[PDB]
């Protein structure tokens, strides 16, 4: 080898990578990509192969250091540990609920109110009940007889629609 | 280098009661204030656990089966028990697993060791004697890690081999009981998972001699065998398994 | 055990809900009980089955 | 409500007509810190290489390999992957690599 050589006589360093896969457990993988953690939003989470959809909030459950996920009685993942920063996150399910329409007769009026059951009013004449969020009904401080039952002691009537 | 130990005293190995020992965490999932029924390879309650001694002249390094899994208990003072050997034929024909804890570090190697008939470490009164294997030709897995370790210390280990995965569970307990296994409950936390992917049917305990012939330091260990069964585990408010029920022991626990 | 009649109804309803939730963990002869695993592992002709 | 009740006239009352489910917005795929990278620097940037009759073999195992620091390196004159696509190396997991 001289440095004055032409191409094809110059030295070439060659590395041959042979990826072989025997049925022993595989231990050579690529970089597992990670993205910034977003909390308090209904996101699709994928934590160490455990996937799902939920709202990831801060948790007061103190895990033991070998434990990663958390399950309730009904075997649903409600707590998890972030692998980047060892912190515990609660996985609340994303809000779902029945949509009910409260109306008088169409012979009387076409005005309606909408009840989103078990849904907070910030996640949808807006009133928060224990039955859910009621939109389109004016809440009054007076007490009358029950005309249209809403639930949890709340009733609706037509006089506009009041609750 | 291999050395036959020819000054042993003939004595049958002993047997004793497992009580409620050998329970390990079956998975990596946090559970709190719950009663969870799980079916896994567990050590049965109040079972016949085999007892081996090291006392002076007893030096118990026999050939034991591995079967589906091994519970290894150690009533230890002054650090005689140092590691384990796993394999099928324990020679260069098959591939064998070495776990050692010498005076510096913990070494795990998967090689085809030509093992001695009596593998051992030694302490001179300093460690200057190591006779475990005579050769090591084809090595696939190496892993150097942290040190895992009247009888003062209790060491519980659970060794399992499922789907090419070697699960080692460990628990360290301060005790002050003289001779036998203390009666109580302690759930074994997972120590390490090794992707060794080898067939294991036989295993060896590695001990250490004391030289000043040879003298065996006072130590005792216990070997039990795991069986597939159901336990009802109780998880407290802190996520720690505090009590267990063997589902097939007696009709009350059933 | 004075109030056992109400507690029996509460326990039966809670046990029925727990059994109905637990039945989602069963695959019923399929390869998995998780729908996302089937939809990410298989083509739609066999994932339909 | 008229669609649900199959009628053009609706009697006074409350009628459960539909459902509202919050729908996801982002995907968060959090993984452990990328640690114990494979020692490709001791293979490619080695001071002394071997001859071809006595070629060196390094058993790359028990580590994670960033293959796209090689495929995006300007230095290599030849980069020919035969059994595998080049960009798919960061996703496929192999039992071990021989260099
Ligand atoms: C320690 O004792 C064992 C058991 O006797 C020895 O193993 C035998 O060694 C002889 C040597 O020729 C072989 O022919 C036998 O086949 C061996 N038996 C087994 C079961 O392997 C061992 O060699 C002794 N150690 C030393 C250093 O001599
Ligand atoms: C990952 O890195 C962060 C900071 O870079 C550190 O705080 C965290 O402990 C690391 N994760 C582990 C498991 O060590
Ligand atoms: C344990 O086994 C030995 C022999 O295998 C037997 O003599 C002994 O009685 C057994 N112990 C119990 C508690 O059954
Ligand atoms: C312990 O074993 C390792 C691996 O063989 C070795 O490098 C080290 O020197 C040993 N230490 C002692 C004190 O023997
Ligand atoms: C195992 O080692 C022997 C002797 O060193 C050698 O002849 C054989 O090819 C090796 N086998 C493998 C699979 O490495
Ligand atoms: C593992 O070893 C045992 C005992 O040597 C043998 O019976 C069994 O067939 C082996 N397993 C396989 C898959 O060869
Ligand atoms: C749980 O932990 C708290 C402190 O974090 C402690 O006060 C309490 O005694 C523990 N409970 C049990 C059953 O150990
Ligand atoms: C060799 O070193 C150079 C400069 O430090 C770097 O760009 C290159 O990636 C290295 N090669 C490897 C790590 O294979």
């Amino acid at each position: 080898f001289q440095p004055t050589y032409g191409v094809g006589y110059q030295p070439y360093r060659v590395v041959v990578l042979s990826f072989e896969l025997l049925h022993a457990p595989a231990t050579v993988c690529g970089p597992k990509k990670s993205t910034n953690l977003v909390k308090n939003k209904c996101v699709n989470f994928n934590f160490n192969g455990l996937t799902g959809t939920g709202v990831l909030t801060e948790s007061n459950k103190k895990f033991l250091p070998f434990q990663q996920f958390g399950r309730d009685i009904a075997d649903t993942t409600d707590a998890v540990r972030d692998p980047q920063t060892l912190e515990i996150l609660d996985i609340t399910p994303c809000s779902f609920g029945g949509v009910s329409v409260i109306t008088p007769g169409t012979n009387t009026s076409n005005q309606v109110a909408v009840l989103y059951q078990d849904v907070n009013c910030t996640e949808v004449n807006v009133f928060q009940t224990r039955a859910g969020c009621l939109i389109g009904a004016e809440h009054v401080n007076n007490s009358y007889e029950c005309d249209i039952p809403i639930g949890a002691g709340i009733c609706a009537s037509y006089q506009s629609i009041i609750a | 280098q291999c050395v036959n130990l020819t000054t042993r005293t003939q004595l049958p190995p002993a047997y004793t009661n497992s009580f409620t020992r050998g329970v390990y965490y079956p998975d990596k999932v946090f559970r709190s204030s719950v009663l969870h029924s799980t079916q896994d390879l567990f050590l049965p309650f109040f079972s016949n656990v085999t007892w081996f001694h090291a006392i002076h002249k007893r030096f118990d390094n026999p050939v034991l089966p591995f079967n589906d899994g091994v519970y290894f208990a150690s009533t230890e003072k002054s650090n005689i028990i140092r590691g384990w050997i796993f394999g099928t034929t324990l020679d260069s024909k098959t591939q064998s697993l070495l776990i050692v804890n010498n005076a510096t570090n913990v070494v795990i190697k998967v090689c085809e060791f030509q093992f001695c008939n009596d593998p051992f470490l030694g302490v001179y009164y300093m460690e200057s004697e190591f006779r475990v294997y005579s050769s090591a030709n084809n090595c696939t897995f190496e892993y150097v890690s942290q040190p895992f370790l009247n009888f003062k210390n209790l060491r519980e280990f659970v060794f399992k081999n499922i789907d090419g995965y070697f699960k080692i569970y460990s628990k360290h307990t301060p005790i002050n009981l003289v001779r036998d296994l203390p009666q109580g409950f302690s759930a074994l936390e997972p120590l390490v998972d090794l992707p060794i992917g080898i067939n294991i049917t036989r295993f060896q305990t590695l001990l250490a001699l004391h030289r000043s012939g040879w003298t065996a330091g006072a130590a005792a260990y216990y070997v039990g065998y795991l069986q597939p069964r159901t336990f009802l585990l109780k998880y407290n408010e802190n996520g720690t398994i505090t009590d267990a029920v063997d589902c097939a022991l007696d009709p009350l626990s059933e | 055990s004075a109030l056992g009649k109400l507690q029996d109804v509460v326990n039966q309803n809670a046990q029925a809900l727990n059994t109905l939730v637990k039945q989602l963990s069963s695959n019923f002869g399929a390869i998995s009980s998780v729908l996302n695993d089937i939809l990410s592992r298989l083509d739609p002709p066999e994932a339909e089955v | 409500t008229k669609c649900t009740l199959k009628s053009f006239t609706v009697e006074k009352g409350i009628y459960q007509t539909s459902n509202f489910r919050v729908q996801p917005t982002e995907s968060i795929v959090r993984f452990p810190n990328i640690t114990n990278l494979c020692p490709f620097g001791e293979v490619f940037n080695a001071t002394r290489f071997a001859s071809v009759y006595a070629w060196n073999r390094k058993r790359i195992s028990n580590c994670v390999a960033d293959y796209s620091v090689l495929y995006n390196s300007a230095s290599f004159s030849t980069f020919k992957c035969y059994g595998v696509s080049p960009t798919k190396l960061n996703d496929l997991c192999f039992t071990n690599v021989y260099a």
